[PDB]
RNA sequence: GGCCAGCAUCAGUUUUGGUGGCAGGAUAAAUCCAUAGGAAUGUAGCUUGCCUCGGUAAGUAUUAUAGCCUGUG
RNA sequence: AGAACUGGCGAUGCGGGAUGAACCGAACGUAGAGUUAAGGUGCCGGAAUACACGCUCAUCAGACACCACAAAAGGUGUUAG
RNA sequence: GCAGUCAAGCGUUCAUAGCGACAUUGCUUUUUGAUUCUUCGAUGUCGGCUCUUCCUAUCAUACCGAAGCAGAAUUCGGUAA
RNA sequence: UUUGCUCCACACAAUAUAGAUGGAUACGAAUAAGGCGUCCUUGUGGCGUCGCUGAACCAUAGCAGGCUAGCAACGGUGCACUUGGCGGAAAGGCCUUGGGUGCUUGCUGGCGAAUUGCAAUGUCAUUUUGCGUGGGGAUAAAUCAUUUGUAUACGACUUAGA
């Protein structure tokens, strides 16, 4: 939907005579702006209250910045994204330095593997996995072995003109 | 850039040699290619084969002269992949395409002129390796092309000059190399350093 | 998924010196010397200890990794077939007919010559490959022996024998004639 | 295949050398004149394009001519031809060529008997000839209007445009074929009785 | 009889790897890959050139054949302690490579009058390597 | 002053650069520094077992002859 | 084949969908500069053989609405659950 | 009209050698219908003769795999126009 | 048929032009590998080094590049010659020898340049043709008609004719 942020939303039920301060729920939503994220966010409250936009107020709305942008970090990923013949629940492990990123390529996967288009996702729960040997998917235990080395064979270099006058070398 | 441009046809994608082929000339770009039977196409050769004869096979059903000509030469499998990037029933096209000469092997002027490539469409550049493709010249011979043999033959004549031609070069550029090294040191070596060169 | 690392051992022998480069492999042992052109696999060989070479491949997919395992043991096969040697062993079968085996020559040669199968007139000739010696197997009975230093050699002048006898119009249950492939092995014994 | 060159025997017969001329009773008959020249000097080029032949050249064939005066016929233009030579050795086959200059070769020195034999010639012409003898077409029957030695259907509707399959009255005859297989009985002799 | 088995020896992803910036504002400048995060993605440092501490493409940068000690996940300033210990930038500074970069960044700023100055003076470096080319 | 240009200073419309001063937010988040705790893809040391005279391996071992992580300031 | 509400075509060119009454975009005095729409930017052909993450290898692969068709049922091909 | 899928049954025993109910998914345009778009200031009806060319859902011929293929014969299937 | 044809030389005249404006600057082969240098045990060898683009290399100063002097070099390059050799895939071009001769910005000098007026491509390329001149060289055929019939509707074919 697009390069992501990700979004504290507070709203609530608006005030009436028999029953104020009503009762203030959060939501985290990643959108690409803020428009997006308050839309989402009356989606989601629909769906678990009663309540309509137009029953209801936002509170707030605050964007977070990832806590350590430059560590790197593995994430579990909870998605229950309807398909074709029917909705399912899913469990992806997304290794990168912010749960922004994370979402991005998430996004990205299920378009490519599940032919998922954002509407379809929902995004159930992103948490930091915290021990490692609590990675439980192969692709990301890959990288988490000691003392990690590759090459990467068969280096193509962009060229600048139509013509060379060499040959090219995939060496590297 | 240079009033002639010389490829060698060699490890490079028959659409994507024809693709920018094509534009340079429509640009005025006087071009020739050698080599053609060392073309490539994507896909392994029995695709390209069925591929050449589902063409093989389309003709003018009450005169087959005037139907769909099938030139089974690897330059004129190239040609016709180029020919079509060209408007070529325009005047405008059938000049550009008037700067094309395709080429089987490296004849004459052009063996002792330099060739060049062209990046994006060499084969190894681009091809995920471990993908399967084809030469055009298995392909050519296959679809009844006659001469690859002696291509072939004079080729491998033609290459053994070229390394006689390249030995005394290296041998040359060693005596240029030996003399550029006592001028170095010189107060005109060390002056061109500080400029550049 | 992309496997980033994987790797397989070949391993040499006292009297083997394997010498790769690119990928065309060569092995020279005591029964001679083979090679064999690998340049279309896509693999990294490397040398450890002269008794020891790995072969690797860097973020493959499942089809290259399964390539990585046959490119070892298509070494391997090299480096035993120069050291211990390869035999494959073939006896006849006919109900009737006594399939009668020759070896015969024009221009230099070496055929497998085929007479009388099923009672045919017809006289079938498979060409003996070469490094691959065929002796007719004294103290057996319709034994033919092919040995050599190349697998794949033998066993396709094997297999060429054996599908030079295939049986046509009748049941090939109930008629069984042919000439089979009895058992595969290496040539120097104890092993 | 292309040809690099011809050398050419320095004497060349009266019937060959009307076969160069349209109007030979009229012309100055000075063919070849000029090359017979270049045998004079020492034989110079004449050695050049025959060894330019052995160095290159991956085949060699042979100008011939019949002799024409030696056949009951009227007409006195030989007949010239290529006959490519198949005896060993490219530096040898225009050693041989370059022996038999203005020297004859005889039948039996290249067909034998019982040999099988290939016959190569133009078939007697007949001219504008119908569908029916042209093509061998079925006689339409006696009540047809318009006539009869003719193919009703020229073709279906679609295509439209009678196709090159179809027969049509043409030409017939003088035809180039190559007939084979043709065994030699006899080869005789002219001074045999 | 030896072996002897090619090698085909590769500049290698690791922590400590130092790599040539390509595209974007650094561009140029050196850096060293801290910890990586996955077959494309690697996480990099270059305090000394300035770079900021960031994930990146691998694309988007290329290997150099230099290396040093550097604890995988080192933070900024531990990278810029090891990386000055290792005495990276003059190792990089006497590379061929670098030494490359570095004439033709100088045969772009040539004033007019210094590119007929070096004109004039090929012009008698030929005079005398020409020379040199006949007496041996 | 007939036609046509060139440049300069302006006017209307517009396109494409360089650059200066400010306001927000977790008064960005980070890095950086200070500090408290911590673990392992366990750094030094130590033990042990083979092993071409020290290198390996599998054990201890939480800063030591690398460092990282988390909170708070 | 026959109704409902609106919008069109008919009566209407212009850009796009190669082509096309009705779709998308947009409705027309004569022109200049700029910006766009729908749709596009390998070459035909104006415009990135742009950047990024995956997927796919087809001995009849696939390739964008209206639209120029394909189904049950299967695969130890490969991918992710 | 031709072709599948499930597999209850048939086939001495045996679901699938060869078949196949109840169901059900399709393909084809030499059937017949339905429609009424083109042609009513006219596109010459049926069949045959003649001749060409194309399709394949192959009857024969080539090479094959199945069989409730001993042989002989036949049946099912594949590459095949 | 009114002194014609051809190759080389220059001249005036025309007519062109799918588009000159320092140089198309020669290994091969691999790409999960190579180029180069060096060494040897001549190898699928040892060792060194390089790439990460031709952003290079070569050329480049002088009236569009004039007139002149000198030095240091003995090098470079242009031209016409001459020695020997190679190239047939469309070779029609490449190399080598030896004299001659021009230039040399390798370095140091003397003189010239203006008014084309503040820009106006400011004309420097190569196509074909025609017309005289004189330096070499060469002195045919085809068609109509007539004729054959191995041919033919007419043309065409195939013969024959000092
Ligand atoms: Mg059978
Ligand atoms: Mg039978
Ligand atoms: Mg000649
Ligand atoms: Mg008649
Ligand atoms: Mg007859
Ligand atoms: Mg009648
Ligand atoms: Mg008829
Ligand atoms: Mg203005
Ligand atoms: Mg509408
Ligand atoms: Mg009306
Ligand atoms: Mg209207
Ligand atoms: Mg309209
Ligand atoms: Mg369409
Ligand atoms: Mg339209
Ligand atoms: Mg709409
Ligand atoms: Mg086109
Ligand atoms: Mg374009
Ligand atoms: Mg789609
Ligand atoms: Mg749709
Ligand atoms: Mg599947
Ligand atoms: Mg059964
Ligand atoms: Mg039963
Ligand atoms: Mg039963
Ligand atoms: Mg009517
Ligand atoms: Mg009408
Ligand atoms: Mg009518
Ligand atoms: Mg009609
Ligand atoms: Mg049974
Ligand atoms: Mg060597
Ligand atoms: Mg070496
Ligand atoms: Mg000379
Ligand atoms: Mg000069």
């Amino acid at each position: 939907m697009a390069h992501f942020k990700e979004y504290q939303v507070i709203g609530r039920r608006l005030p009436t005579e028999s029953v104020p301060e009503p009762k203030l729920f959060r939501m985290r939503i990643f959108a690409s702006n803020e428009v997006i994220a308050k839309s989402r966010y009356w989606y989601f409250l629909q769906k678990l209250h009663k309540v309509k936009k137009a029953s209801g107020e936002i509170v707030s709305i605050n964007q977070i910045n990832e806590a350590h942008p430059t560590k790197v970090k593995n994430f579990g990923v909870w998605v229950r994204y309807d398909s074709r013949s029917g909705t399912h629940n899913m469990y992806k492990e997304i290794r990168d330095v912010s749960r922004v990123a994370a979402v991005e390529t998430l996004y990205q996967d299920m378009a490519a593997r599940h032919r998922a288009r954002f509407r379809s996702i929902h995004i159930l729960k992103v948490a930091e996995i915290e021990k490692t040997a609590d990675v439980k998917r192969q692709y990301v235990k890959q990288f988490l072995t000691k003392d990690l080395k590759f090459p990467l064979p068969h280096r193509v270099q962009k060229s600048t003109k139509t013509f060379s006058y060499k040959r090219p070398s995939t060496f590297y | 850039v240079e009033p002639v441009v010389v490829i060698d046809g060699k490890g490079h994608l028959v659409g994507r040699l024809a693709s920018v082929v094509a534009k340079q000339l429509l640009n005025g770009q006087k071009i020739v290619v050698v080599r053609a039977e060392e073309l490539n196409i994507s896909g392994e050769f029995f695709r390209n084969k069925l591929k050449y004869h589902d063409f093989l096979r389309k003709a003018t059903a009450f005169n087959k002269t005037r139907g769909p000509f099938h030139f089974r030469a690897p330059s004129r499998i190239f040609y016709k992949a180029l020919r079509g990037m060209v408007s070529h029933k325009t005047a405008r096209g059938k000049a550009a395409l008037e700067r094309l000469k395709v080429f089987e092997g490296i004849p004459p002027p052009y063996d002792k002129k330099k060739r060049v490539v062209v990046p994006q469409a060499l084969r190894v550049l681009r091809l995920k390796p471990g993908r399967k493709y084809t030469t055009l010249g298995k392909l050519s011979t296959s679809v009844g092309w006659k001469y690859e043999d002696v291509v072939a033959k004079l080729e491998a004549k033609r290459k053994v000059s070229s390394a006689e031609y390249y030995a005394k070069k290296r041998a040359f550029t060693k005596k240029v190399a030996s003399a550029n090294a006592t001028a170095a040191e010189s107060d005109v070596a060390k002056q061109l350093a500080a400029l550049g060169y | 998924m992309k496997y980033i690392q994987t790797e397989q051992q070949i391993e040499v022998p006292e009297g083997v010196t394997v010498s790769i480069k690119s990928r065309i492999v060569k092995v020279v042992g005591p029964r001679g010397t083979l090679t064999k052109n690998l340049k279309h696999i896509d693999v990294t060989f490397t040398k450890v200890n002269n008794q020891l070479i790995k072969v690797a491949v860097h973020n493959g997919g499942r089809k290259h990794v399964a390539a990585l395992r046959t490119v070892k043991s298509l070494v391997d096969n090299m480096i035993t077939g120069v050291t211990k040697g390869y035999k494959y062993k073939m006896r006849y079968v006919y109900a009737h007919f006594p399939i009668n085996v020759n070896i015969v020559e024009k221009d230099g040669a070496k055929f497998i010559e085929v007479r009388n199968f099923l009672g045919d007139k017809k006289i079938r000739n498979v060409p003996v490959r070469d490094g691959v010696t065929i002796e007719f197997s004294t103290n057996v009975k319709d034994e033919i022996v092919l040995s050599g230093n190349s697998v794949e050699d033998v066993s396709q002048n094997a297999a060429d024998l054996q599908q030079i006898c295939r049986v046509r119009n009748k049941d090939i249950r109930k008629f069984l004639d042919g000439i089979y492939v009895s058992h595969k092995g290496f040539i120097t014994e104890d092993l | 295949l292309r040809s690099l060159t011809t050398v050419w025997a320095e004497h060349l017969s009266d019937e060959v050398k009307r076969r160069f001329y349209k109007n030979w009773y009229k012309s100055k008959k000075k063919a070849f004149t000029k090359y017979s020249a270049k045998y004079a000097q020492d034989g110079a080029g004449i050695e050049r394009e025959l060894a330019r032949i052995k160095k290159y050249a991956s085949v060699v064939r042979v100008l011939v001519h019949t002799q024409i005066r030696k056949t009951p016929l009227a007409q006195k233009k030989a007949h010239l031809a290529e006959i490519q030579l198949n005896g060993g050795s490219i530096s040898e086959k225009v050693d041989w060529a370059r022996e038999h200059f203005e020297k004859t070769v005889a039948v039996d020195s290249v067909f034998e008997q019982n040999e099988m034999i290939d016959a190569i010639a133009v078939t007697k012409g007949h001219g504008f000839e119908g569908v029916t003898h042209r093509w061998g077409t079925k006689k339409l029957p006696r009540k047809t209007h318009r006539g009869l030695r003719k193919v009703a259907c020229i073709g279906a509707w679609h295509p439209a445009h009678v196709m090159w399959s179809v027969a049509r009255a043409g030409q017939r005859g003088y035809h180039s074929r190559t007939s084979i297989n043709h065994k030699i009985y006899r080869v005789g002799k002219g001074d045999d009785e | 009889t030896d072996s002897i088995v090619k090698a085909s020896n590769w500049r290698l992803v690791e922590v400590g790897r130092v790599v040539l910036i390509k595209k974007g504002q650094s561009a140029g400048k050196l850096a060293a890959i801290v910890e990586i995060i996955d077959q494309k993605k690697v996480l990099i440092d270059g305090p000394k050139a300035g770079v900021p501490r960031q994930a990146i493409n691998l694309g988007q940068v290329v290997l150099t054949p230099l290396t040093f000690a550097l604890p995988r996940g080192a933070r900024t300033a531990t990278v810029s302690k090891k990386w000055a210990a290792a005495a990276v930038c003059e190792k990089w500074a006497a590379s061929s490579w670098a030494k490359k970069i570095a004439q033709r960044e100088r045969r772009a700023a040539l004033t007019d009058f210094e590119r007929f100055q070096v004109m004039v003076l090929r012009k008698q470096k030929r005079y005398t390597v020409k020379k040199a080319l006949a007496k041996a």
